[PDB]
């Protein structure tokens, strides 16, 4: 493969520009195009970023980027590397967000940080060093959920009984940490999402067994416990011997449960790119194992 | 096809808890323009009894039914009765087909098999596909009934269209492995296809009947007794009249103010006059004026679209804020010192809309703003052109304007900016009435648009009859 | 009650030329005489809570 990739400038680079691009030395930069040479401007996901259009649109295009881990800077030339699957790379967290040990690492687009800053890169003119936010598994998926819920939600609600639901699920709060989700638009992208949800969602319902449906209620009259609390809660506004015991239609309709409820999972999970074993306890850099 | 099969499903689906019945609708070049019907967001559909009572409200009465206010401070209403008209509208499925069809051969080369009574063909530039359901309160549907029909655009306007279920029901009710529904939906096919227009025949559109739909099975019953049809007709008098009357109010205001003055006009727009002109015919203009306003003046007078906003849910809770700082307390020492700065006040400039009436070639426009601003040196009123232009209709002796402020304050001007000045006054209207024919619709969120409030919305949506659809 | 209130506490009428004296005051302002005498040093008033 094209194992490196000559990134050219044509702005030349000051004293500064060569400091502040050596630091990033290990940073995780995308390319649309994955070619030996390219130019500056394809460089990160400034080519894409477009705030009247919304987050899903540019998550979207990310998500089918090449990924590449920045190198040595010399006059003009920035010599990107393409990481493979099943080796260690050394990868920089220029994101917010906290590591854990152990953690499988995804990308989206940047989020809203608190003070507002956010450490703008190498303006050269009107170009930008906008680069994602490699991100661990839970905030990305609570992330995407947040997202579909906000689509599937507020979907034929006015924006007065829209307003507060979509102002409280825009901030996710993680490891002591406070994010909120730019534009959540109503997207072309995101209407395909909720109605595959609505056929998986079917299909759940229609396919499911007596024992699958009505293992909640058995439980509730024989248990009780905090967890039952809050399920039965869940369907109270809502709210015997089997008379068939067949454990081929058992077999068969959780066979086939499992396929739908996968498809809803896809939804909602992103790609593992990065799987973390060793942070450095500054949280400025991790020691990952490369997927995809 | 698909919103009529989907259509009927939710309908059955949904009998039990609502009664009402699906009734499937196409629209053509007869109802809609071409760009109304490829950038059309929303329709909506409301029902009203053989009594004018929209099936929304409570079913003996509401608190509506009083005379409106006058206030800025109720804004006939405020948010709650906002709230009693917004649910009184149901939103229907649609679908737009936007290149040159006929509709028969369209509907043959879809699954259905139609056999209808004659085989007349009907050709259509453009087709809209929708569902509307009209209510029967009972296995039993009144002739007297009415169903309003109303269709949406991106920036907010609607059009409104009303037909009585006497005219759909005229002939439909007068003579009156295993299977999936879908396949034989398309196999008992359509046989009806019938014109109806609204009750002031302004509009046609064509209702598609199916053999298969659960219509047939029920065997409900239908009737029209002539006086529920007599008070129907009174009803729908009533509903077409609010903004004649609101008009009628504004010329015997006139006229009462013009009695009790004296005929003494003072100055209220800068306009530099002269002695020595004959003011008499002025006089004799403004006579003329005045009559050919009243026959010109329709419901785009500037007194509906001035009322319009303040019927919108924010303009009480505004109002209240508005009252509360122009009587707000002097600034103590301290709070100029230490603490916020005070809040900005009414911008010098207002926002109004006018009625231009000019008699030598008789002619009245009607929807026309202007922005007002009080010059310094007099407090006279400078009326100009929303491009910043001074408006010369002042100087223009066969000229006289009716301007409404945006707090219903009313002038009548003259030639020479001598002006008769008073309030419109509301209470001739039921809060209801007003309310209903004129509130503004607020948005649902749709496919393209933020979910947060006050964006820049990207590129509206649109279907192309001319370009090949995007997948 | 004004009066008879400041009367009670010991204290005397608002003394200030009131618009420009008051904004420099606001501004600050050295306003208590001292003592004819003292013997135990500087006056450590309590503040009350």
């Amino acid at each position: 493969m094209e194992a490196n990739i000559f990134c050219t400038f044509d702005h030349k680079l000051s004293i500064a520009d060569v400091g502040k691009l050596t630091k990033l030395v290990a940073a995780v930069v995308p390319i649309p195009q994955r070619l030996h040479l390219i130019k500056h401007y394809q460089l990160g996901l400034h080519q894409f970023v477009d705030h009247t259009r919304g987050y899903v649109r540019l998550r979207g295009l990310l998500r089918n980027m090449t990924l590449t881990l920045m190198r040595r800077v010399e006059g003009n030339q920035i010599l990107l590397h393409v990481p493979t699957h099943g080796l260690l790379y050394t990868v920089l967290n220029t994101g917010p967000v906290t590591w854990e040990k152990g953690d499988a690492l995804c990308v989206l687009p940047p989020l809203f940080h608190g003070p507002l800053a956010r450490e703008n890169l190498l303006t050269l003119g009107q170009w930008e060093l906008v680069l994602p936010w490699i991100v661990p598994m839970p905030l990305a998926l609570e992330i995407n959920q947040r997202l579909l819920i906000m689509g599937l939600f507020s979907l034929d609600r006015s924006y007065e009984e829209v307003k507060a639901a979509v102002q409280q699920l825009q901030t996710i709060t993680f490891r002591d940490a406070t994010f909120t989700i730019p534009d959540p638009v109503i997207d072309q992208h995101l209407l395909i999402d909720m109605k595959t949800a609505c056929l998986s969602m079917s299909m759940v319902a229609n396919l499911a067994s007596e024992l699958t449906m009505t293992y909640v209620r058995k439980l509730a009259l024989e248990d009780s416990s905090m967890l039952l609390v809050k399920c039965q809660e869940l369907l109270m506004r809502l709210d015997a011997r089997p008379q068939h015991v067949s454990p081929d239609d058992e077999i068969a309709r959780l066979s086939a449960l499992f396929v739908m409820l996968r498809q809803l999972d896809d939804l909602i999970r992103e790609q593992v790119v990065f799987t973390v074993c060793d942070v450095s306890p500054d949280n400025k850099s991790a020691t990952c194992i490369f997927k995809g | 096809m698909e919103t009529h099969l989907y259509s009927d499903l939710a309908f059955e689906a949904r009998f039990a808890d609502d009664e009402q019945l699906p009734l499937h609708l196409v629209l053509d070049q007869e109802v809609l323009s071409n760009e109304e019907a490829e950038t059309l967001r929303y329709v909506y559909y409301r029902n009203v009894d053989s009594a004018g009572r929209s099936t929304g409200r409570a079913p003996g009465g509401d608190e509506d039914d009083a005379p409106a206010s006058d206030d800025a401070e109720d804004a006939v209403g405020g948010d709650r009765a906002f709230d009693r008209e917004r649910r009184t509208w149901q939103r229907a499925c649609f679908r737009v087909l936007p290149r040159p069809l006929e509709l028969l051969d369209y509907l043959r080369q879809s699954g259905l098999t139609v056999t209808l009574e004659k085989e007349q063909r009907v050709r259509m530039f453009y087709a809209v596909f929708t569902t509307l359901g009209l209510r029967c309160p009972d296995n039993r549907l009144s002739g007297a009934q009415t169903l309003h029909l109303r269709l949406v655009w991106p920036d907010g306007s609607y059009r409104d269209w009303e037909f009585l279920a006497r005219d759909l029901l005229r002939e439909e009710m007068e003579a009156n492995d295993e299977v999936a529904r879908t396949d034989e939906w398309k196999g008992a096919g359509v046989s009806r296809l019938r014109e109806v227009w609204d009750v002031q025949h302004r509009v046609r559109l064509r209702v598609l009947w199916y053999v298969n739909s659960f219509w047939r099975s029920r065997e409900l019953s239908y009737d029209d007794h002539e006086v529920e049809l007599y008070r129907a007709l009174d009803a729908y008098r009533a509903r077409i009249a609010v903004e004649y009357v609101l008009i009628r109010a504004v010329r015997d205001e006139i006229y009462a103010v013009l009695r009790r003055d004296g005929g003494a006009l003072p100055q209220r727009f800068a306009c530099h006059v002269s002695r020595n002109m004959s003011w008499r015919v002025v006089w004799e203009l403004c006579r003329h004026a005045l009559a050919l306003w009243m026959d010109w003046a329709d419901v785009r007078s500037c007194i509906i679209k001035a009322l319009t906003p303040r019927l919108s849910r924010g303009a009480a809770a505004a109002a209240q804020r508005a009252r509360r700082q122009r009587e707000r307390s002097a600034p103590k020492p301290q709070e100029l010192l230490f603490g916020p700065r005070n809040e900005s006040g009414p911008p010098a400039e207002q926002t109004w809309y006018a009625d231009v009436v000019r008699c030598v070639r008789a002619q009245v426009d009607l929807g026309v703003e202007v922005r007002a601003a009080r010059c310094p040196r007099t407090g006279l009123w400078i009326v100009r052109d929303r491009r910043g232009r001074l408006r010369r209709w002042l100087s223009q002796p066969e000229v006289c304007v009716l301007y409404v402020t945006p707090d219903l304050d009313f002038y009548w001007v003259l030639p020479g900016g001598f002006a008769v000045s008073s309030r419109v006054t509301l209470h001739g209207l039921a809060q209801r009435a007003l309310r209903d024919r004129f509130q503004n619709f607020e948005a649902v969120l749709a496919r393209g648009m933020h979910v947060e409030a006050g964006r820049q919305e990207p590129e509206t949506p649109r279907v192309s009859g001319r370009r090949l659809p995007f997948d | 009650v004004d009066r008879w209130i400041r009367h009670a506490a010991g204290v005397e009428r608002p003394q200030l030329l009131d618009t420009e004296t008051i904004s420099m005051l606001t501004f600050g302002s050295m306003s208590e005489r001292n003592a004819a005498a003292t013997v135990h040093g500087q006056k450590a008033a309590c503040e009350l809570i």
